[PDB]
């Protein structure tokens, strides 16, 4: 196998700017794929699993959906804690796969 | 809490939580492999086979393995396939 | 006397009640009856 | 003012006919000879449990009512009003002006959300009797062409309104009398023309008491056993454990990795307060099903030897989890006691539990030589042998491996989609309890009639302080015919007495009806220095 | 095959799971503050998934519940008070991407009362002929006998249907038409 | 005697369970005490 | 006699139904068993 | 059906007004009607036109198109209906 | 087909204008045929592949056909379609 | 039906309608997914008449023999309904 394909190969924005991100893959894989995010020097995080149940005590205003390859991240109020390169994880099959970085810009 | 030290071949770790109950991972992102509670599903990458092993010492909670490497902990007990697996913890890097 | 069924009258019972359930509230009132009947059968060996 | 009542306010109880018949019937009526409250031409008279209500009078000053709670806006009030066209019925949010009394718009100012609404059809006595049970307004009425009269008239029923509302007072929309009614047991006699004639109240005096066991209006002279005087508890008092940590239940049901059901996992649940309502919170629809007990009763209960046993199986096989059932799982992996007290929950765990790929982490025993006894684990491996060979070794013919993997998978139905199962068992056999509901304790009350409850044992009677000893093991004390006569107190510790509260046989002695209708009453076994003389109904 | 005197049809909309609370002698939320059936309740309580009627992505507002109230309420007993208890109501917010159990029911209570009394919503059976003072089988109205009808002499008042002997068997009935 | 019924105790029968099976348990234990009432009551009127 | 019972035979219905039923089955023909013994009891002492 | 005369006002009838959600839309000349804004039964919700009811008279008074829904909660059952 | 900027869900559906008419209705939802629509008609979509089939025409079905969004609001219409004879 | 040279094709798949006879079941794990029953009590199990169908596949499409499988055998060659009861035996 799988290739996750980030595809924006990056976008910026501001303070306010609902932005959205995507990524492909090789075959489907389902609900079975979570979003990261990783902040510049930072380790990742969590934010949602399976695009529906967000994590607990997550701004929901990170989320997205989509099944196969389709998956669409969402935002409402891209902010300053909200700038970071988001991965698009597969985890249908194994060896899992993660995706390249959609690198946010300030 | 939950500590995931990559403390050193490689050996994270674990803290503030239950290792037995967890399945873990190594990912430099490029997943490197992953490894369940039992030891009962180890699945390496296509880059790796025959050079490194990944296992467990579930007594001393701790991670070893004969870019920076990351030390996740994932959501559940078991391999890839769950509505929820996922690595919902991360420790520092090495 | 019910004799704890939900009526007194058979018909109600029956054309208000799936038979699983109807045979058991009938049973109760066939047992009230029955017990009755055999009280009085044996008051009146004793009077006789 | 103040007057009485007399035999007033007998309305028909149902709406089928007799004739030539006593009929008893227990409902909320007037009690005869009772002190009615007499205005004059008014204020927020109260609704006790239903009013009968009578107004003299030959100039319709009377026209309504208006039922409510708060008579105001805040809250939802019943207004009934009599134009001489029609009558009005409306339940609807009124702040009702503060004298209402022709110009209608002297009542309310606003009417606001109305949830019903309904409309109808020598001086008068203009009797009714207004009732509100179930979320239904009973209204029965009668006129009569006439100090209330003296004389016996039935009321026929009117209407039955579902208004939806607590009543709590009321007020007259302008001499009118308000008795009050109460839950009583009247004997009726129907006329040859299907007309109530006459009536007792069973519990005016005790000539009325005869009277009703005897089912006539007349009695003869003699001696009769009407009932038993019985002291009613002054007060109820709880006695539970001091223990106030909540049960481990969140360790077992919410965790990461159920057990096999073949190695079954067993939890020991003790010195806690088991709050099962923090169930229900689980995969919806989920199977919650008792023996020796019911769901909604285990919050109020105390148990022994409370144990969790959990573990995951295929969904076609939770109808196996229960006394008596055969089947694999039921006869090699897991089986109760016929004679099971507890409770089976199931679940469906399939986001938890299948694998796309096939979870090996749940087997069960396919073949065993033997059934289990219940509650037994068997986590052996050794090969079954089916075949007479000396199968010694390892599988193949005849010989098979006896555990084998659920592989559940995300793809399966239902059938074969994994469950998670928690079976509770715990011994209601009093004995001393160590797990408890959520309830509070009250102090202890010795030397007189209470209502109590000793971890669950409910009761009445008189605690008195005992001098017997029980064994460190020992709770309870019982007696030859096998009820509780003595209980530990939960909280000190101590021992004490249970004895049923004062009560005894009550005879009537009556000159006969047609001589007199004065009676005088033995108090059968007891002494008069411990006569019951309670001023308050409450003896 | 019934006949029925106070049909009642009780419409609402609740939360999946909560449909355990609508019968008699439950307890919880809606069967504390909302909506208590009685314990003898008679009737059928039917109620089945609405996803595809009131599902909402953004959250549907239109179906509120009473989260707090004094005391629990009474059998067939509505509040639609809104003072502050905290304000009394909540809503659910029923969305398509929520689980089954978080999904909304709709609830319909048909109650109603099977005692004698004049009968008005009666189901589909048909009628024949009057006949008099002849063994028949006999069905007045769903109550069903074998026996003689003769005409009476009993006075019957507006709110009888039947009439009833010592035994409380109907004796005495009157002819619905 | 418990008649059937889980217990002799009516208070356990109705701390326990609810109204839809505690008739039946109850039902159980009222019939056997009524039962052996009657049979005492016979038996004195025999011996009377 | 059954005594409204599935069957008069203690085996079937110890054998053809649930533990949870059976034992309810069995405890009403066990009272029905009493009950023709007591009426024949009440009968010889009539009698006697 | 049902008359929703425009004129703004429909002249709502043949239905229940009060049970459905409503929209206006502009007829622009040669082009899309060009939904202008969106009421429901309750007027809970109500969206605008980026470039921009009283039940008892069955008129959608924005100062018409028939929304098979009661309201947008209906967010499944959406489509206009009768124009 | 029905193209659309991420997936709308089913709540798109296919209206028609055709000569002088006031706004058709058909396939409502965008998966369920309304009521006195012929089979002739149908379209699906899942995301934004919206795609409505077709099996015959008639006098009528010359039209604009249309989409219409009800996933959000402002409402979007989307693109015509005349059908030249 | 367990020993037969050829079988069928999955869409020219058999009907065979064994009835009248004792079906000892445990002849097989000699060779097993049971829907709407469980293999242990079959033998204690009585029927009107066993249908038993025969056919062969590639072991992808296995898993869509079985109640709830909507895969392009499950759906066009041979429909197993969603609720069923018998014993798919796949070797
Ligand atoms: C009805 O309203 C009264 C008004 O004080 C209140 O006290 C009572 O609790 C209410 N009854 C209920 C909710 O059953
Ligand atoms: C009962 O009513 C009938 C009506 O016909 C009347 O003839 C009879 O006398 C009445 N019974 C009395 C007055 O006791
Ligand atoms: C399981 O966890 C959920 C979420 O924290 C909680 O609401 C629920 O009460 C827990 N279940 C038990 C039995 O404790
Ligand atoms: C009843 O109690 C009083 C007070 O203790 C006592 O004097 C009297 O003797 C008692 N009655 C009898 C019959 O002993």
């Amino acid at each position: 196998d799988i290739q996750m394909t980030q595809s924006p190969s990056s976008l910026s924005a501001s303070v306010g700017d609902r932005v959205t991100i995507t990524c492909r893959a090789s075959q489907g894989i389902s609900s079975y794929l979570v979003w990261y995010q990783q902040k510049p020097g930072k380790a990742p995080k969590f934010l949602i699993y399976a695009a529906s149940t967000l994590q607990s005590g997550v701004p929901s205003r990170f989320s997205g959906s989509g099944s196969g390859t389709d998956f669409t991240l969402t935002i409402s109020s891209l902010q300053p804690e909200d700038f970071a390169t988001y991965y698009c994880q597969q985890l249908y099959s194994y060896p899992i796969t993660f995706g390249q970085g959609t690198r946010l810009e300030i | 809490e939950v500590q995931l030290v990559e403390s050193g071949r490689l050996s994270c770790a674990a803290s503030g939580f239950t290792f037995d109950d967890y399945a873990m991972h190594w990912v430099r992102l490029e997943w490197v492999s992953g490894i369940s509670w039992n030891s009962g599903d180890i699945g390496y990458a296509d880059s790796v086979k025959g050079r490194f092993t990944i296992s467990r010492d579930n007594a001393k909670n701790s991670l070893h393995l004969q870019a920076l490497y990351y030390c996740a902990k994932d959501k559940t007990y078991d391999s890839p396939g769950y509505f929820l697996n996922s690595f919902d913890y991360w420790g520092q890097g090495t | 006397s019910k004799f704890g069924a939900i009526s007194s009258v058979l018909n109600d019972i029956f054309s208000r009640l799936d038979p699983p359930e109807a045979e058991v509230q009938i049973d109760r009132l066939i047992t009230g009856r029955l017990q009755s009947l055999q009280t009085y059968v044996t008051q009146q060996l004793i009077r006789a | 003012a103040y007057t009485n009542s007399f035999t007033r306010g007998v309305y028909y109880p149902d709406k089928v006919f007799r004739s030539s018949v006593l009929h008893s019937t227990q409902d909320l009526f007037l009690p005869f000879f009772s002190n009615v409250t007499w205005f004059h031409v008014n204020p927020v008279l109260p609704f006790n449990d239903g009013v009968y209500f009578a107004s003299i009078e030959k100039s319709n000053i009377i026209r309504g009512w208006i039922f409510g709670t708060t008579l105001d806006s805040k809250t939802q009030s019943l207004l009934i009003v009599n134009n001489a066209t029609n009558v009005v019925i409306k339940v609807c949010e009124f702040q009702f002006c503060n004298d209402p009394f022709e110009s209608e718009f002297r009542v309310y100012s606003s009417a606001n959300n109305c949830t019903f609404e309904y409309v109808s059809q020598f001086k008068n006595l203009r009797e009714f009797v207004f009732k509100n049970i179930d979320g239904y307004f009973k209204i029965y009425s009668k006129h009569t062409p006439i100090d209330l009269p003296q004389g016996f008239s039935a009321l026929e029923p009117l209407v039955d309104l579902p208004i939806g509302i607590n009543i709590t007072r009321f007020q007259t929309l302008l001499a009118y009398y308000v008795g009050y009614l109460q839950p009583r047991t009247f004997l009726l006699k129907y006329n040859e023309n299907g007309t109530i004639t006459d009536a007792v109240d069973c519990a005016l005096d005790p000539l009325s008491e005869t009277k009703c066991t005897l089912k006539s209006f007349t009695v003869e002279k003699g001696i009769y056993q009407t009932s038993n005087f019985r002291v009613q508890p002054t007060e109820s008092i709880v006695r539970f454990p001091n223990i106030t940590n909540l049960c481990p239940f969140d360790e077992v049901f919410n965790a990461t990795r159920f057990a096999s059901v073949y190695a079954w996992n067993r939890k020991r649940i003790s010195n806690c307060v088991a709050d099962y309502s923090v169930l229900y919170n689980l995969a919806p629809f989920f199977t919650f099903k008792c023996y020796g007990v019911s769901p909604t009763k285990l919050n109020d209960l105390c148990f022994t030897n409370v144990y969790a046993d959990s573990f995951v199986i295929r969904g076609d096989e939770v109808r196996q989890i229960a006394p008596g059932q055969t089947g694999n799982i039921a006869d090699y992996n897991y089986k109760l006691p016929d004679d099971f007290t507890g409770c089976v929950i199931a679940w469906n765990s399939n986001k938890l539990d299948s694998k796309v790929s096939g979870n090996y982490n749940y087997l069960y025993r396919l073949f065993r030589k033997s059934n289990l006894k219940p509650f037994e684990r068997d986590i052996s491996t050794e090969i079954y042998q089916a075949g007479n060979k000396p199968c010694n070794g390892v599988a193949g013919f005849n010989c098979y491996f006896p555990l084998r993997s659920y592989s559940f998978r995300p793809t399966y139905g239902v059938g074969h989609q994994p469950y998670r199962v928690v079976v509770l068992s715990f011994e209601l056999l009093h004995a001393p309890a160590t797990v408890c509901g959520p309830k509070k304790s009250t102090n202890l009350v010795k030397n007189k009639c209470v209502n109590f409850n000793f971890n669950g044992l409910k009761g009445t009677g008189v605690l008195t302080e005992s001098n017997k000893k029980f064994l460190p093991f020992q709770q309870f004390g019982r007696d030859i015919a096998d009820t509780t006569d003595a209980v530990r107190d939960p909280q000190t510790l101590e021992i004490l007495d249970i004895t049923p509260c004062s009560f005894g046989g009550v005879s009537v002695i009556t000159p006969g009806t047609n001589t007199s209708n004065q009676v005088a009453v033995l108090y059968q076994g007891v002494n008069c220095t411990e006569v019951p003389v309670a001023i308050h109904a409450d003896q």
